[PDB]
């Protein structure tokens, strides 16, 4: 009597993924 | 990863970001190449009773197209193919790049 | 069960060997002829016949889902043995 | 505007078929026979056009089946024999037509299996 | 007399077997005449001699950078003609791999465009990411690119037991690679000089010429098939649609980069929302049964035999099914005569119309600008010629 | 009657006029073709081949079929003039690597089964 | 007032109400030359009259755009010009006449 | 193996200098790996 | 739901103008790009030492074809011809007859490897797991004829690769 | 009927039926038939002479606005007297809809080129001419697009053989690529797959 085992996301959820553009200022005046 | 910390500092300064935080080479956080066996759930038609195929036969419910206005055979308000599309909204997340 | 033809060419499990006057043998000169040495007809002929105490036996080739489709073999004829049509294994009832 | 062309339809010079495969070919227009290994009749509904069988030989390497006939696989399906004939005529192929063969209506009677004096009575069932 | 020049097929900038016959006054392009057909393989006739399952690997090889997206379009057409429904887990897998495929295609397009322009470096940075996604393809189907995973009933096999974790690990680093690409290109004055105001097309012209996808969105037209005519589970995911302002090569580049970011967003959602269940339609007259059932049950063996020799029959009828492929609207006009072989299969590829408009988009431009325009149209000649 | 719609010509006279015009254009083009493609044929051979291709279709009596034949010949001429064609395409008309296939009964009987 | 219509090649319209009124009047004038029993005439007249009434009743451009459901009044102007051109073409074509020809009996029969 | 290397460089083979009959001091190729070590080397499994 | 990619206006204050003038005259963004390439110079390259180091693969990997046996040494193939029927490239040629012991076996089993598209449909179609796509991919030949496989070549491939093929099947058959 | 059967949409079916009736009433001169498929796909069969009017009306009408042509192709049905079936697929962005317009022709009858109505058709009509041999009248630059230079015949036609009539090879005596009659080492093997038992009763034809 084995239970169903299948590739699923972990309980709760996966860690948030960054997608927004990240271009720092990085300079003098 | 594995490198000198001064080279890491130079890399971070040149790129402008902390490179070590998001390394592009997969060192050890990926899944093992050997896994336990799966079990895989059966479908909804795997019932032992009340499963006659004639009640779940999608191919046999297709019919020839419905004929409108064969040529060989009131105000009457005008009509369109479908209602006009609603205008889109401007991305409350980030409207301008 | 390999064996050579009178021309020195190995005869395959299929039994095909080029004839003496066949020019096509030229394709093997300065090269070799591919022949598989494990003859299946001979290897299956070495397996011992399984004795089972029932009229009807079942065979799936071993390994469950890794074998062949499961079939049922009648074992009423005592002059012969029941042979699987998939695997070639033989079955019989305890006789004499 | 209409010009009232008077001649029979003929499109051979536009199809691009080499003349060898226009003049020396014979097509067969027929309703295929039912496969005797089965009882279904769904493959005996439409007319077929197929070309004459040409030479097949043995490949010196591997012994495969070689052909030089480009129309050895072409089969055309038609609703009626008239359509098939018109297609063959306008394409310039000599054709042989065979009338459709249908099974004749048979008088079946289960009770005849148990005839009082007839030869039809079954010796087994 | 204008100089007449052969651009390709054996040209690096050609992006395949294209014979661009060009009329030039000095380096100014007076006329563009794209000669195609150097990769016409007669795919549609071949598809006519195959069964519906045998014709599927052709859609892998139509557009060889968006394989599963091509498979999904064909599968949707056949499923619509069969009047069946893929299971929910299969649809989530399809959308996830469609977004991964969109990432693959956009990487290829942007980096090959930059390589034509002259910026050779970002190609090497992004092709390692492409390699990792090829690994994802391979784990699921056994093939790096021509997977043939998406089938008219769902998907062929369930995901292996640790694939989601690796897809997550890849997806949480990709945004930095996009950022490095944008550092290389977005604000470079040389790149902007090579891309701003080059190949400008108006909204009206883009609509009339038959353009789709980015070639519309760079000109301000608000149209994305995933939003307007959603398929699979695209109505259950959230994403923005990038829109341009000027209709030039520069605006199309920004749209593709932002599209890459939105695909990361959709992938994140698909990873967190994958449901359990079976992967193909529980209907053994369309989808093959499992091998254990095929080796134990008489009906399963009969249906396996018949589905792999003759194939399923599709009820008569014709459909036009379109998807938002990474290169634009990708469509199939599929005609079934009732048997197990398609009667007709016409393939609609966006690159056909885009290349037919290349001559319009190159008026008043030089040779290098024409190279940039070919790059910005995102052309793969497998889908153009078929 | 027969209720057909024309392409360009209403009777065989206009179709013949178009045929003559296309023949003139091919005749003028042949020497330039021999020069540009660096063909090893003479201009006489090229004009003879043009005449042979025209005479292949001399039996046509339908003005629409003649109009389509002229359209195809004009397509081929445009193709030749613009150098879309290569030397291999031009030389495909002469079948220089094809062994002559016999036409009499006995040789056909000797070689094989095809008529 | 408004800058950047947002569609490439579509200029911002100053005085769009006057343009719309002129275009709709021209459309009705052209429709007046079509036979009254033709369906094209009555349908186009009905929709044009509704649009003209909406334009006359709403002095505000954004509120008028929301009423018209036509997407950014410059596009409404373009569509009005398209309809006027089509009206002239239909006047020349006369598609309200009886069907020109009847197709062969098995022409649209499928399968085969 | 060296598990501290990134994936791809964490397993390797130093080939033999003398295969069936030929000298392989310089001439090596991937086809010399036998199937079991082929399965381990291409990371199809974790178990040697 | 949409966003704009190029609808931003630049500030016109004196500080912003001077910053843009410095960007124009002193080439700041070009130095940014140089910094990015310099950063990549000091990273570890993603190159692998082939043939010593290999690319990762999967048990589902499709490679060179092989014909398998039962543990008794009897061939698994029974000449059902499902692989020949399903093959989209028509790469499989099969001829069969009753064996001397009455067994249903093949006398010809060819795969034209230059026709094959390596789709794996044949191993799905095979009902006895007789034809497989094994893990091998390094079988380039010097002539075209060496890639026209007959039954002897495929049986030899099976004999040569069985140890890995069985281990690959054991790891994947529960997903099939 | 729930899990494995594709769901229906009656609202879209009704809207498409009403719009098909609309189109038929507006253009009786050309519209021969209107159909709504079971999966909501509107089809309008017309007369060839109405190719240009219909499309123009469909792309220009305020209530139509199908300003985009998805694709244009042809289907060969040899049993019909008019062999070729010309199919136009149109998309309306304003109303988020699709429409299919179909007409017919044979080998010797031209169809009006619709480049004026839609610029996209140019290459589509060239492709139809190349693959099927359907001439388009008043076409800007009509010539082969897909096939090889000097290629004879039209490949997409049902009668044309799958492997054609000629092949290519390099010949050293003439030092160039030559075209010769096709010879095949292995003939394509024709399969007969059609089952002798009927699959779909809903499509059964009368027994004539
Ligand atoms: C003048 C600058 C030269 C300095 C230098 O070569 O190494 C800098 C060395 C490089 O660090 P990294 O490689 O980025 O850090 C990770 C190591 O590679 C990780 O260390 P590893 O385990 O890869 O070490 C392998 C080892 C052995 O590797 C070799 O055999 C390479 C020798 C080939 C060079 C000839 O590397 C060396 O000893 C060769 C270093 C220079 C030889 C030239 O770090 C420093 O000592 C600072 C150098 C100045 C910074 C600017
Ligand atoms: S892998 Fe595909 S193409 Fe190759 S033999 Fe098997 S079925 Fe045929
Ligand atoms: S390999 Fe498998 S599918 Fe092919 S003939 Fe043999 S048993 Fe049948
Ligand atoms: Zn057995």
């Amino acid at each position: 009597a084995s239970k169903v085992k299948q590739d699923m996301p972990p309980p709760g959820g996966y860690g948030p993924i960054d997608y927004k553009r990240n271009l720092p200022r990085r300079g003098l005046s | 990863a594995s490198a000198t910390r001064v080279i890491q500092l130079l890399r971070n300064w040149a790129s402008g970001r902390d490179l070590q935080a998001k390394l592009q080479l997969r060192y050890q956080e990926i899944s093992k190449r050997t896994q336990p066996p799966p079990k895989l759930p059966v479908g909804p038609s795997h019932k032992l009773s009340n499963n006659y195929y004639c009640t779940r036969d999608g191919r046999r419910e297709a019919m020839p197209p419905s004929i409108v206005m064969s040529s060989q055979k009131t105000e009457k308000k005008a009509v369109t193919p479908a209602p006009p599309i609603k205008r889109w909204e401007l991305s409350k997340d980030q409207p301008y790049l | 069960g390999v064996r050579t033809s009178p021309t020195g060419e190995k005869v395959t499990h299929t039994g095909q060997a080029y004839d003496d006057g066949d020019y096509r043998r030229v394709r093997f000169s300065d090269r070799q002829k591919e022949v598989n040495e494990n003859f299946a007809i001979d290897l299956i002929a070495e397996q011992p016949v399984s004795e089972v105490g029932s009229r009807v036996i079942s065979c799936d080739g071993g390994g469950g889902a890794l074998g062949h489709p499961r079939v049922y073999i009648n074992l009423d004829k005592e002059t012969k043995t029941g042979t699987c049509g998939y695997c070639g294994l033989q079955f019989r009832q305890p006789h004499h | 505007q209409l010009i009232a062309v008077d001649e029979k339809l003929d499109i051979t010079t536009l199809t691009g078929v080499p003349e060898e495969h226009i003049k020396t070919r014979k097509v067969r227009i027929f309703v295929p026979a039912r496969n005797n290994m089965q009882s279904g009749v769904n493959n005996t509904k439409k007319w077929k056009m197929e070309f004459d069988t040409r030479e097949r030989w043995e490949n010196p390497l591997m012994g495969w089946s070689s052909t030089a006939d480009p129309l050895s696989n072409l089969v055309l399906t038609f609703s009626t024999k008239e359509d098939a004939v018109a297609f063959a005529e306008k394409n310039g192929w000599s054709f042989d037509v065979e009338e459709r063969k249908v099974p004749k209506p048979k008088s079946k009677s289960y009770g005849a299996n148990f005839s009082w004096n007839k030869r039809t009575r079954v010796s087994t069932k | 007399s204008n100089l007449t020049l052969n651009f390709g097929p054996q040209h690096p900038a050609a992006h395949g077997v294209l014979r661009l016959v060009m009329e030039l006054s000095g380096e100014m392009v007076r006329k563009c005449d794209p000669h195609i057909g150097l990769l016409h393989r007669g795919t549609e006739k071949l598809i006519e001699y195959k069964t519906y399952l045998q014709a599927l690997p052709y859609f892998d090889r139509l557009d060889y950078v968006s394989m599963m997206c091509n498979e999904q379009a064909y599968s949707l057409a056949v499923e619509k003609l069969l009047n069946i429904q893929p299971p929910p887990r299969a649809q989530w897998i399809r959308v996830l791999f469609g977004e991964i495929t969109r990432l693959l295609n956009h990487i290829m397009a942007v980096t090959t465009h930059a390589l034509d322009i002259g910026a050779m470096t970002p190609f090497f940075w992004m092709f390692e990411e492409r390699e990792k996604m090829f690994e994802f393809y391979e784990r699921v189907s056994g093939a790096r690119m021509h997977a043939a995973y998406i089938r008219p009933g769902g998907v062929h096999q369930d995901l292996p037991l640790g694939l989601l974790d690796d897809i997550y690990e890849f997806s949480k680093n990709f945004s930095f690679r996009i950022d490095e690409l944008e550092e290389m290109l977005t604000n470079n004055r040389i790149w902007r000089n090579r891309t701003v105001d080059i190949g400008v097309v108006t909204a009206e012209d883009a609509l009339n010429y038959g353009f789709s996808g980015v070639m519309l969105r760079g000109s301000g037209i608000q149209w994305d098939l995933r939003k307007t005519q959603p398929y699979d589970v695209y109505d259950q995911v959230e994403f923005d649609v990038p829109i341009g302002s000027r209709g030039d090569c520069y605006d199309r580049y920004l749209c593709r980069v932002e599209e890459m970011r939105q695909s990361l967003r959709i992938i994140s959602q698909c990873l967190n929302k994958m449901p359990p269940g079976e992967i193909k339609v529980d209907d053994a007259k369309v989808s093959p049964p499992k091998r254990a059932e095929m080796k134990t049950s008489m009906e399963s063996l009969i249906h396996h035999f018949k589905l792999y020799t003759e194939g399923y029959q599709v009820p008569p009828g014709a459909t036009y099914t379109a998807i938002e492929a990474p290169k634009g609207e990708f469509g199939v006009y599929l005609v079934s005569d009732g048997s197990s072989r398609p009667y007709r299969c016409k393939i609609k590829a966006p690159g056909f119309a885009h290349l037919a408009g290349l001559d319009k988009m190159s008026k008043g431009h030089m040779l290098a600008d024409v190279v940039a325009i070919i790059g910005t149209q995102d052309i793969v000649f497998g889908e153009v010629d078929r | 009657g027969t209720s057909v719609k024309p392409i360009f010509s209403r009777d065989m006279n206009e179709a013949k006029r178009r045929v003559r015009e296309l023949y003139r254009a091919w005749y003028r083009e042949v020497p330039n073709t021999v020069h540009l493609f660096q063909l090893d044929i003479s201009v006489k051979q090229g004009r003879d081949k043009v005449r042979e291709m025209f005479m292949k279709n001399a039996h046509v009596t339908d003005p629409r079929v003649v109009d389509l034949l002229v359209i195809k010949g004009k397509m081929e001429l445009e193709e030749t003039i613009n150098v879309w064609k290569q030397r291999t395409h031009i030389m495909r008309f002469f079948h220089e690597t094809e062994a002559p296939r016999p036409t009499d009964f006995l040789s056909k009987f000797y070689v094989g089964h095809d008529p | 007032l408004k800058k950047t219509t947002g569609l490439v090649g579509l200029a911002v319209c100053e005085t769009p109400h006057e343009r719309l009124k002129i275009l709709y009047t021209k459309i009705l004038d052209v429709l007046g030359q079509i036979p009254k029993n033709a369906a094209y005439r009555k349908y186009t007249e009905q929709i044009t009259n509704e649009k003209l009434g909406m334009v006359k009743a709403e002095p505000d451009v954004k509120k008028l755009e929301e009423q018209l459901q036509g997407g950014q009044i410059e596009e409404v102007i373009l569509q009005a010009e398209n309809e006027l051109s089509l009206a002239r073409k239909m006047l020349r074509w006369k598609p309200w006449e009886p069907l020109v020809e009847e197709p062969p009996a098995n022409q649209w029969k499928w399968p085969i | 193996e060296d598990n501290k290397q990134f994936f791809g460089r964490h397993r390797w083979v130093i080939y033999t200098t003398e295969m069936n009959g030929r000298d392989t001091f310089w001439d090596v190729d991937g086809s010399m790996v036998p199937p079991e070590w082929h399965r381990w080397l291409h990371c199809m499994t974790d178990d040697p | 739901t949409y966003k704009f990619v190029n609808m931003r206006e630049p500030s016109m204050d004196m500080k912003s103008v001077t910053d843009r003038a410095a960007q124009t005259l002193l080439w700041t963004e070009l130095v940014r790009g140089l910094g990015m390439t310099l950063s990549y110079l000091f990273r570890e390259p993603a190159t692998i030492n082939y043939p010593f180091e290999k690319g990762p693969l999967s048990p589902r990997f499709r490679g060179e074809h092989a014909l398998r046996r039962y543990p008794s040494g009897e061939e698994r193939c029974i000449a059902c011809k499902l692989c020949e029927a399903v093959c989209p490239a028509q790469a499989i040629t099969i001829e069969a007859e009753p064996r001397a012991d009455g067994s249903r076996r093949t006398t010809r089993y060819d795969i034209d490897m230059t026709k094959c598209i390596y789709c794996g449909f044949c191993q799905e179609a095979c009902p006895v797991d007789a034809i497989v796509e094994g893990p091998n991919f390094e079988f380039s030949t010097e002539t075209h004829e060496e890639l026209l496989y007959n039954k002897e070549k495929l049986l030899n491939n099976g004999d040569k690769w069985e140890a890995e093929i069985a281990a690959n099947i054991q790891a994947d058959y529960l997903y099939r | 009927t729930r899990p494995t059967i594709r769901p229906r949409n009656d609202v879209v079916h009704k809207q498409l039926s009403a719009f098909g009736q609309y189109v038929a009433e507006i253009l009786p001169k050309y519209v021969q038939q209107v159909q709504v498929s079971c999966f909501n796909e509107l089809e309008i069969f017309i007369h060839p002479d109405g190719v240009i009017p219909v499309l123009t009306f469909l792309r220009d009408h305020t209530n139509a606005q199908f300003k985009s042509l998805a694709d244009l192709t042809a289907v060969d049905v040899p049993t019909r007297q008019n062999r070729f079936e010309i199919v136009y697929n149109l998309l309306s962005l304003r109303f988020n809809s699709r429409i299919r317009v179909k007409t017919y022709t044979d080998e010797l009858t031209p169809i009006e080129s619709s480049v004026t109505v839609y610029k996209a058709a140019n290459w589509y009509e060239r492709e139809i001419w190349d693959m099927f041999g359907v001439f388009f009248a008043n076409h800007p630059d009509l010539r082969r697009i897909l096939t090889d230079y000097g290629f004879e015949g039209h490949p997409f036609r049902k009668d044309f053989p799958l492997s054609g009539y000629v092949e290519l090879r390099y010949d050293d005596e003439v030092k160039r690529v030559v075209a010769e009659p096709v010879e095949l080492a292995q003939e394509f093997r024709k399969f007969d797959l059609n089952s002798p038992w009927e699959a779909f009763p809903a499509y059964r034809q009368p027994p004539e």
